[PDB]
């Protein structure tokens, strides 16, 4: 058996190839403790990952390896990945295939100490390296389709038509989660919430999680929370305060389809899903205008598979059929892609082993990996 | 009047000014705004010679992109009821705007400049090429009453 | 049973002798996929042919076999031939002689290499190469007349009396509908619309197809089309945008009658013709002039039987009965006569048989063949 | 005396008749801010143009109003003339004829909107418009020559003989500086730099123009980029930090010879001009293949003319004698023609007159403009 | 042994796929080149009949179009030892490459083959057919190590 896809900025998905779901999740997270130390028993350890570093957030500094899809610290990442193979699979990488995502337009620096500590600090027999988007088609079960995953660093769109990728109409926003959080803790300051970084940020982002949702009309949802309190909702910090939250839980999403909100210049993910569109070859965009796939956590607010769907049926000719599909397993869509793409017989031959690694070097993984 | 007249989707998108400009201290709601218009309504080169010819006349004499024929025509408007084929050519352009292929998405990007750049900010007394502009994209007229906005003092 | 292939530039024409339409009708086209990747199992198939390449012309880079009436990729044709024998009339090439057909004053090579393969890569019992112009003689039931065939690669007519033709009479012109498509899509330019790749070459000519036609008087359409918009057509592309087009409608196949339009310095079709009559007897000009008979598809233009009509009549004396003969089945003229032809009792002495080819090779084809 | 403007669509080249370069060199760019000011007395100007937008471009969002040769955005075209006119040259336009300049193969409503905006807007006693590769030839001050012009938007051949022009053979190539700066974006992002967002486009432009070059034989300077890291170079951004470049040097410049890597279906600029030599007539071909002339910025890279004239060698009959013109001044040849042309005495009878205008209307630059 | 064969000048362009397919995960690298070279050796019409029929045997024998004959071909000289007329077919149609007029060009694309479709991935281990149409091409035989590439890790 092969363990399976995950490189996410926010959360792991580690498992089995085969499997429905993936054993094991637990946020990408990796905490050093602070202000503490006097008690001979009060923690010994100097450094938590994933769940509890969670639990222990009020006396650590969490920070996350990977940032917009990009890992920036290898020291914890190999924590990361170590913590994923022994304590969270309970298995021995050395014995089991090792099937990794990647966000596309990466640093190929990034791909590259994957497969060097994959190989070398890990001994796998065999890995390989996927694209995010490609796998969340595996999911579906679809060839054809643009692909909209946006997961805690990186929202990305790759148009393929059938199993044929179109890598010029591949577009990228730095613009995810962790930018709808860090806006959202923003714009809770003029509510009255303060929300300081780390610990506090993670709070926010279970809040985001909760209560944040996508407005069909925002100019009309807007009105609504200045005119009404029916769209106030409440949130109850760990230490027992309560938050009342108004047009935030929808002006914190709404970032996505004006990233000016936060001080991008980009386009929304409608207007980005849309320019992908219209750099792919004419014939192929009606298949494309169908089969709209949604993908990762940041897909699933309430209501923005309604709002693309209106957003993107708008900057469109009338005639063309625009469907978004938004499975309830989009979280896990890339994750499932990738446990059926390992388990496939004929992709097989397509691992890249330790008997070419050593051959060439880290290099291999551009030439074997899309 | 203007028959067969046609135009280039989402050719105004490009128009539209950041959100956070439009909360600058001397942002220009109505110019940057009918600057958009003006862009919706460049008639697409699919249009015969002949009504592109003409509706490239209407709008340039009620959505000129040039200031000091906008301020001329402003004041040339405040006495409305003094210039009968002012009224006249405004109407039959507001007719066009109410028929626009995309004048839902007009009337968002129209209310999204009320809210975050005070468009409306005059209400009833908008000038009459800005409110009749208005007019053909929200046909209630509920905008020169409608920019609710929040309050956060004295809230539960 | 006998196979009659009629392997024209742009179409491929197969069917069984003695029917009266063709039973396969698909592009003579091979697309090869141009873009990348990326899915396990969705692209072991190089090349697409005919119908396929055409449904899938999004993402493969499509290439005609057959340029001009000349086979200019072998390795192309011989793939389009296996796709029609066994996948499209669904029969054993060796159980059926083959009638085919070419266009005259075709390189000889051409006939050679073609009688090559359907014997010794096809194993086909018998064979024959006809002329079009003169199967479209046999479909119209005539054994008298001047021919114009004009497909998608080459213009020709074959002025034949009682039976006979005159050799030294033929002509040929390396303008038919693929010039008028490339006319069409360089003019198409004026208007703000851009066709450059080989999969919208496609679409241009489906626009050709449906939109233009012939003005009986070109300055007088010309001057219509400039004074008012009731020329104008709409057409809806594939990705549901729309383009309009004016005079551009009759400009390009006025091309057929004003070669100058595409820099050619020959005569336009209609002159052709009466050169072509010209050139002969002149005790048989009178009954060429009353059996001018149309063929192909470039023929299929609405007006353009009353315009060769209209510009012959100008240039052959006034006393002369110009009639021009455009059957409906015009598109399968050369077909239909192939297989009557093939059909014939008296034909059966005609073909080149195996053993033929065996004791004098490819040459045998020169010999049995006009 | 006349004004002659060469628009282009990445630069403003602007000047007087008779003069030997352009008085006026600036970006064809208009700059809207981006962000909130904010201070009393800034930020009045709600746009910037040409080199103002440059310095400014922190807090502006820049946008070209020509894109591929075309003119998108008339009332910023209309500023950029304005600027051009009274901020630049400091002329009154209604004094001096105007010489402007357009790609071949432009949409017909271009130019016709070109002269409207002259006549009524700005009141130039005349204008003319002209061909950018036809001027090219009156700055090298040739009468035979196929002209290579590629600026920023456009990258189109026009083979002149005796100072005929075969408009049939006109090649026109929708991929010039802009889409390769574009494509110097992507594959930067193979390395940390990722711009990705429209804020330093600028940056890499320059970062093209300084470092680019074209590779005399890409597979073997891939090889030497791969091995010996000695064409690694160093860029220094506006923030002060280094950027190091190593292949995507003549990565990016290879686009031109390889329109893949962003996905064109077209040939390269050398197999476009040798295209277009073999569809002119051949008794003009071994003159045109002695006078290959390059003109625009796109030309400049190091090497390219090198570049072309091998990959032309290997194209054509090796009897023939290829030979590239690369004038140091073919940044500004379209100008300098333009400003040769329009001193003319011979020319002084072929300007559009105020009064033939609004005799005849737009329409008239198509009777009296190639 | 082929005097007075000619080529078609450029007529395998045409045939060489773009360097994005290059790049498919199902990809043949050696029978898309194999299909170049067999177009670049495809004989001129003006060459005599007599050398066109008797080198159009050797290349169709060596260089055949169906997939299930130049497998067949690939398996028989695994152990070309034992087939010595292979030896000398091969030997023979290696001798026209190296002659080929656009040479250079066909060393380019084998060599673009070689950096994008991984065509000499097996580097000396690369099967008899295959790298003789090499050597051909490549004299020094070079090719053999594998193209030299980035390691963009661990940069200066
Ligand atoms: N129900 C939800 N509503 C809104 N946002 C969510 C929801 N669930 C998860 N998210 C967001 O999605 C992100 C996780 O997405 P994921 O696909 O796991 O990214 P990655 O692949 O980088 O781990 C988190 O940052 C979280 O804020
Ligand atoms: N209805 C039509 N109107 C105009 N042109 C047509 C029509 N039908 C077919 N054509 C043109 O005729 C050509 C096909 O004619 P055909 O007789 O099949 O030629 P070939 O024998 O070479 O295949 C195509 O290039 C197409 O552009
Ligand atoms: N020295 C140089 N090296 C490489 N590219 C250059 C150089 N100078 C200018 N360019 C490119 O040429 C383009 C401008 O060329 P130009 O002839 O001015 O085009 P246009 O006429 O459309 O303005 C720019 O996009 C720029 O990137
Ligand atoms: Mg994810
Ligand atoms: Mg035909
Ligand atoms: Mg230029």
């Amino acid at each position: 058996t092969a363990l399976v896809c995950d490189n996410g900025s926010g959360l792991v998905k580690a498992g089995f190839a085969g499997d429905d779901a993936p054993r094991a999740v637990f946020p990408s997270i990796v905490g050093r403790p602070r202000h503490q130390g006097v008690m001979v028993g009060m923690g010994q350890k100097d450094s938590y990952v994933g769940d509890e570093a969670q639990s222990k957030r009020g006396i650590l500094t969490l920070k996350y390896p990977i940032e917009h899809g990009i890992i920036t610290n290898w020291d914890d990442m190999e924590k990361i990945w170590h913590h994923t193979f022994y304590n969270e699979l309970r298995v021995a990488p050395e014995e089991h295939p090792t099937l990794l995502t990647e966000a596309p337009l990466n640093p190929k620096a990034n791909r590259e100490k994957m497969t060097q500590i994959m190989f070398e600090t890990f001994n796998v027999p065999a890995m390989y390296v996927a694209i995010q988007a490609v796998l969340s088609l595996y999911a579906s079960g679809r060839t054809t389709g643009i692909v909209l995953d946006s997961g805690d660093g990186v929202t990305h769109n790759v148009p393929i038509y059938e199993g044929y990728a179109l890598p010029h109409a591949i577009m990228r926003l730095d613009l995810a989660g962790r930018d709808l959080t860090d806006y959202l803790m923003k714009i809770l300051t003029e509510r009255g919430y303060s929300f300081v970084t780390t610990a506090e940020r993670e709070i926010v982002r279970d809040i985001k999680e909760k209560l944040c949702y996508v407005a069909l009309d925002f100019e009309n949802e807007m009105a609504t929370a200045a005119s009404s309190s029916s769209l106030e909702k409440s949130y109850e910090l760990p230490d027992g305060q309560v938050i009342t939250i108004g047009n935030e839980r929808f002006r914190c999403p709404e970032t996505l389809f004006q990233p000016s909100f936060i001080g991008m210049e980009s386009a929304g993910i409608h207007e980005t899903t849309y320019n992908s569109i219209m750099k792919c070859d004419i014939d192929i965009r009606k298949d494309l205008y169908a089969n709209n796939v949604m993908s990762g956590g940041t897909t699933m607010y309430p209501g923005i598979a309604d709002r693309m769907q209106k957003e993107i049926t708008a900057l469109a000719p009338s005639t063309m059929k625009i469907k978004i599909i938004a499975p309830p397993e989009r979280k896990y869509s890339v994750w499932i892609g990738g446990s059926i793409l390992a388990s496939l017989s004929t992709f097989q031959q397509m691992w890249i082993t330790k008997q070419e690694y050593d051959e060439a070097g880290p290099s291999i993984v551009h030439r074997k990996c899309f | 009047p203007f028959s067969g007249l046609k135009f280039k989707q989402n050719s105004f998108l490009s128009t539209v000014p950041s959100v956070t400009n439009m909360h600058s201290m001397h942002f220009d709601a109505r110019e940057t705004f009918l600057g958009v218009i003006r862009k919706a309504l460049e008639p697409d080169t699919s249009t015969p010679f002949p009504v592109r010819r003409a509706f490239d006349g209407l709008r340039a004499e009620i959505l000129p992109n040039d200031t000091i024929k906008s301020a001329a025509l402003k004041a040339q408007c405040s006495d409305i009821d003094k210039h009968p084929e002012l009224k006249a050519k405004m109407e039959t352009l507001k007719e066009v705007i109410t028929h626009h292929p995309q004048k839902e998405k007009l009337a968002e990007i129209a209310l999204q400049f009320a809210r975050e750049a005070g468009l409306t900010r005059l209400k009833g007394e908008t000038d009459y090429v800005l409110s009749n502009v208005l007019d053909g994209l929200i046909g209630d007229g509920s905008w020169r009453a409608g920019p609710a906005y929040e309050s956060y003092l004295n809230k539960p």
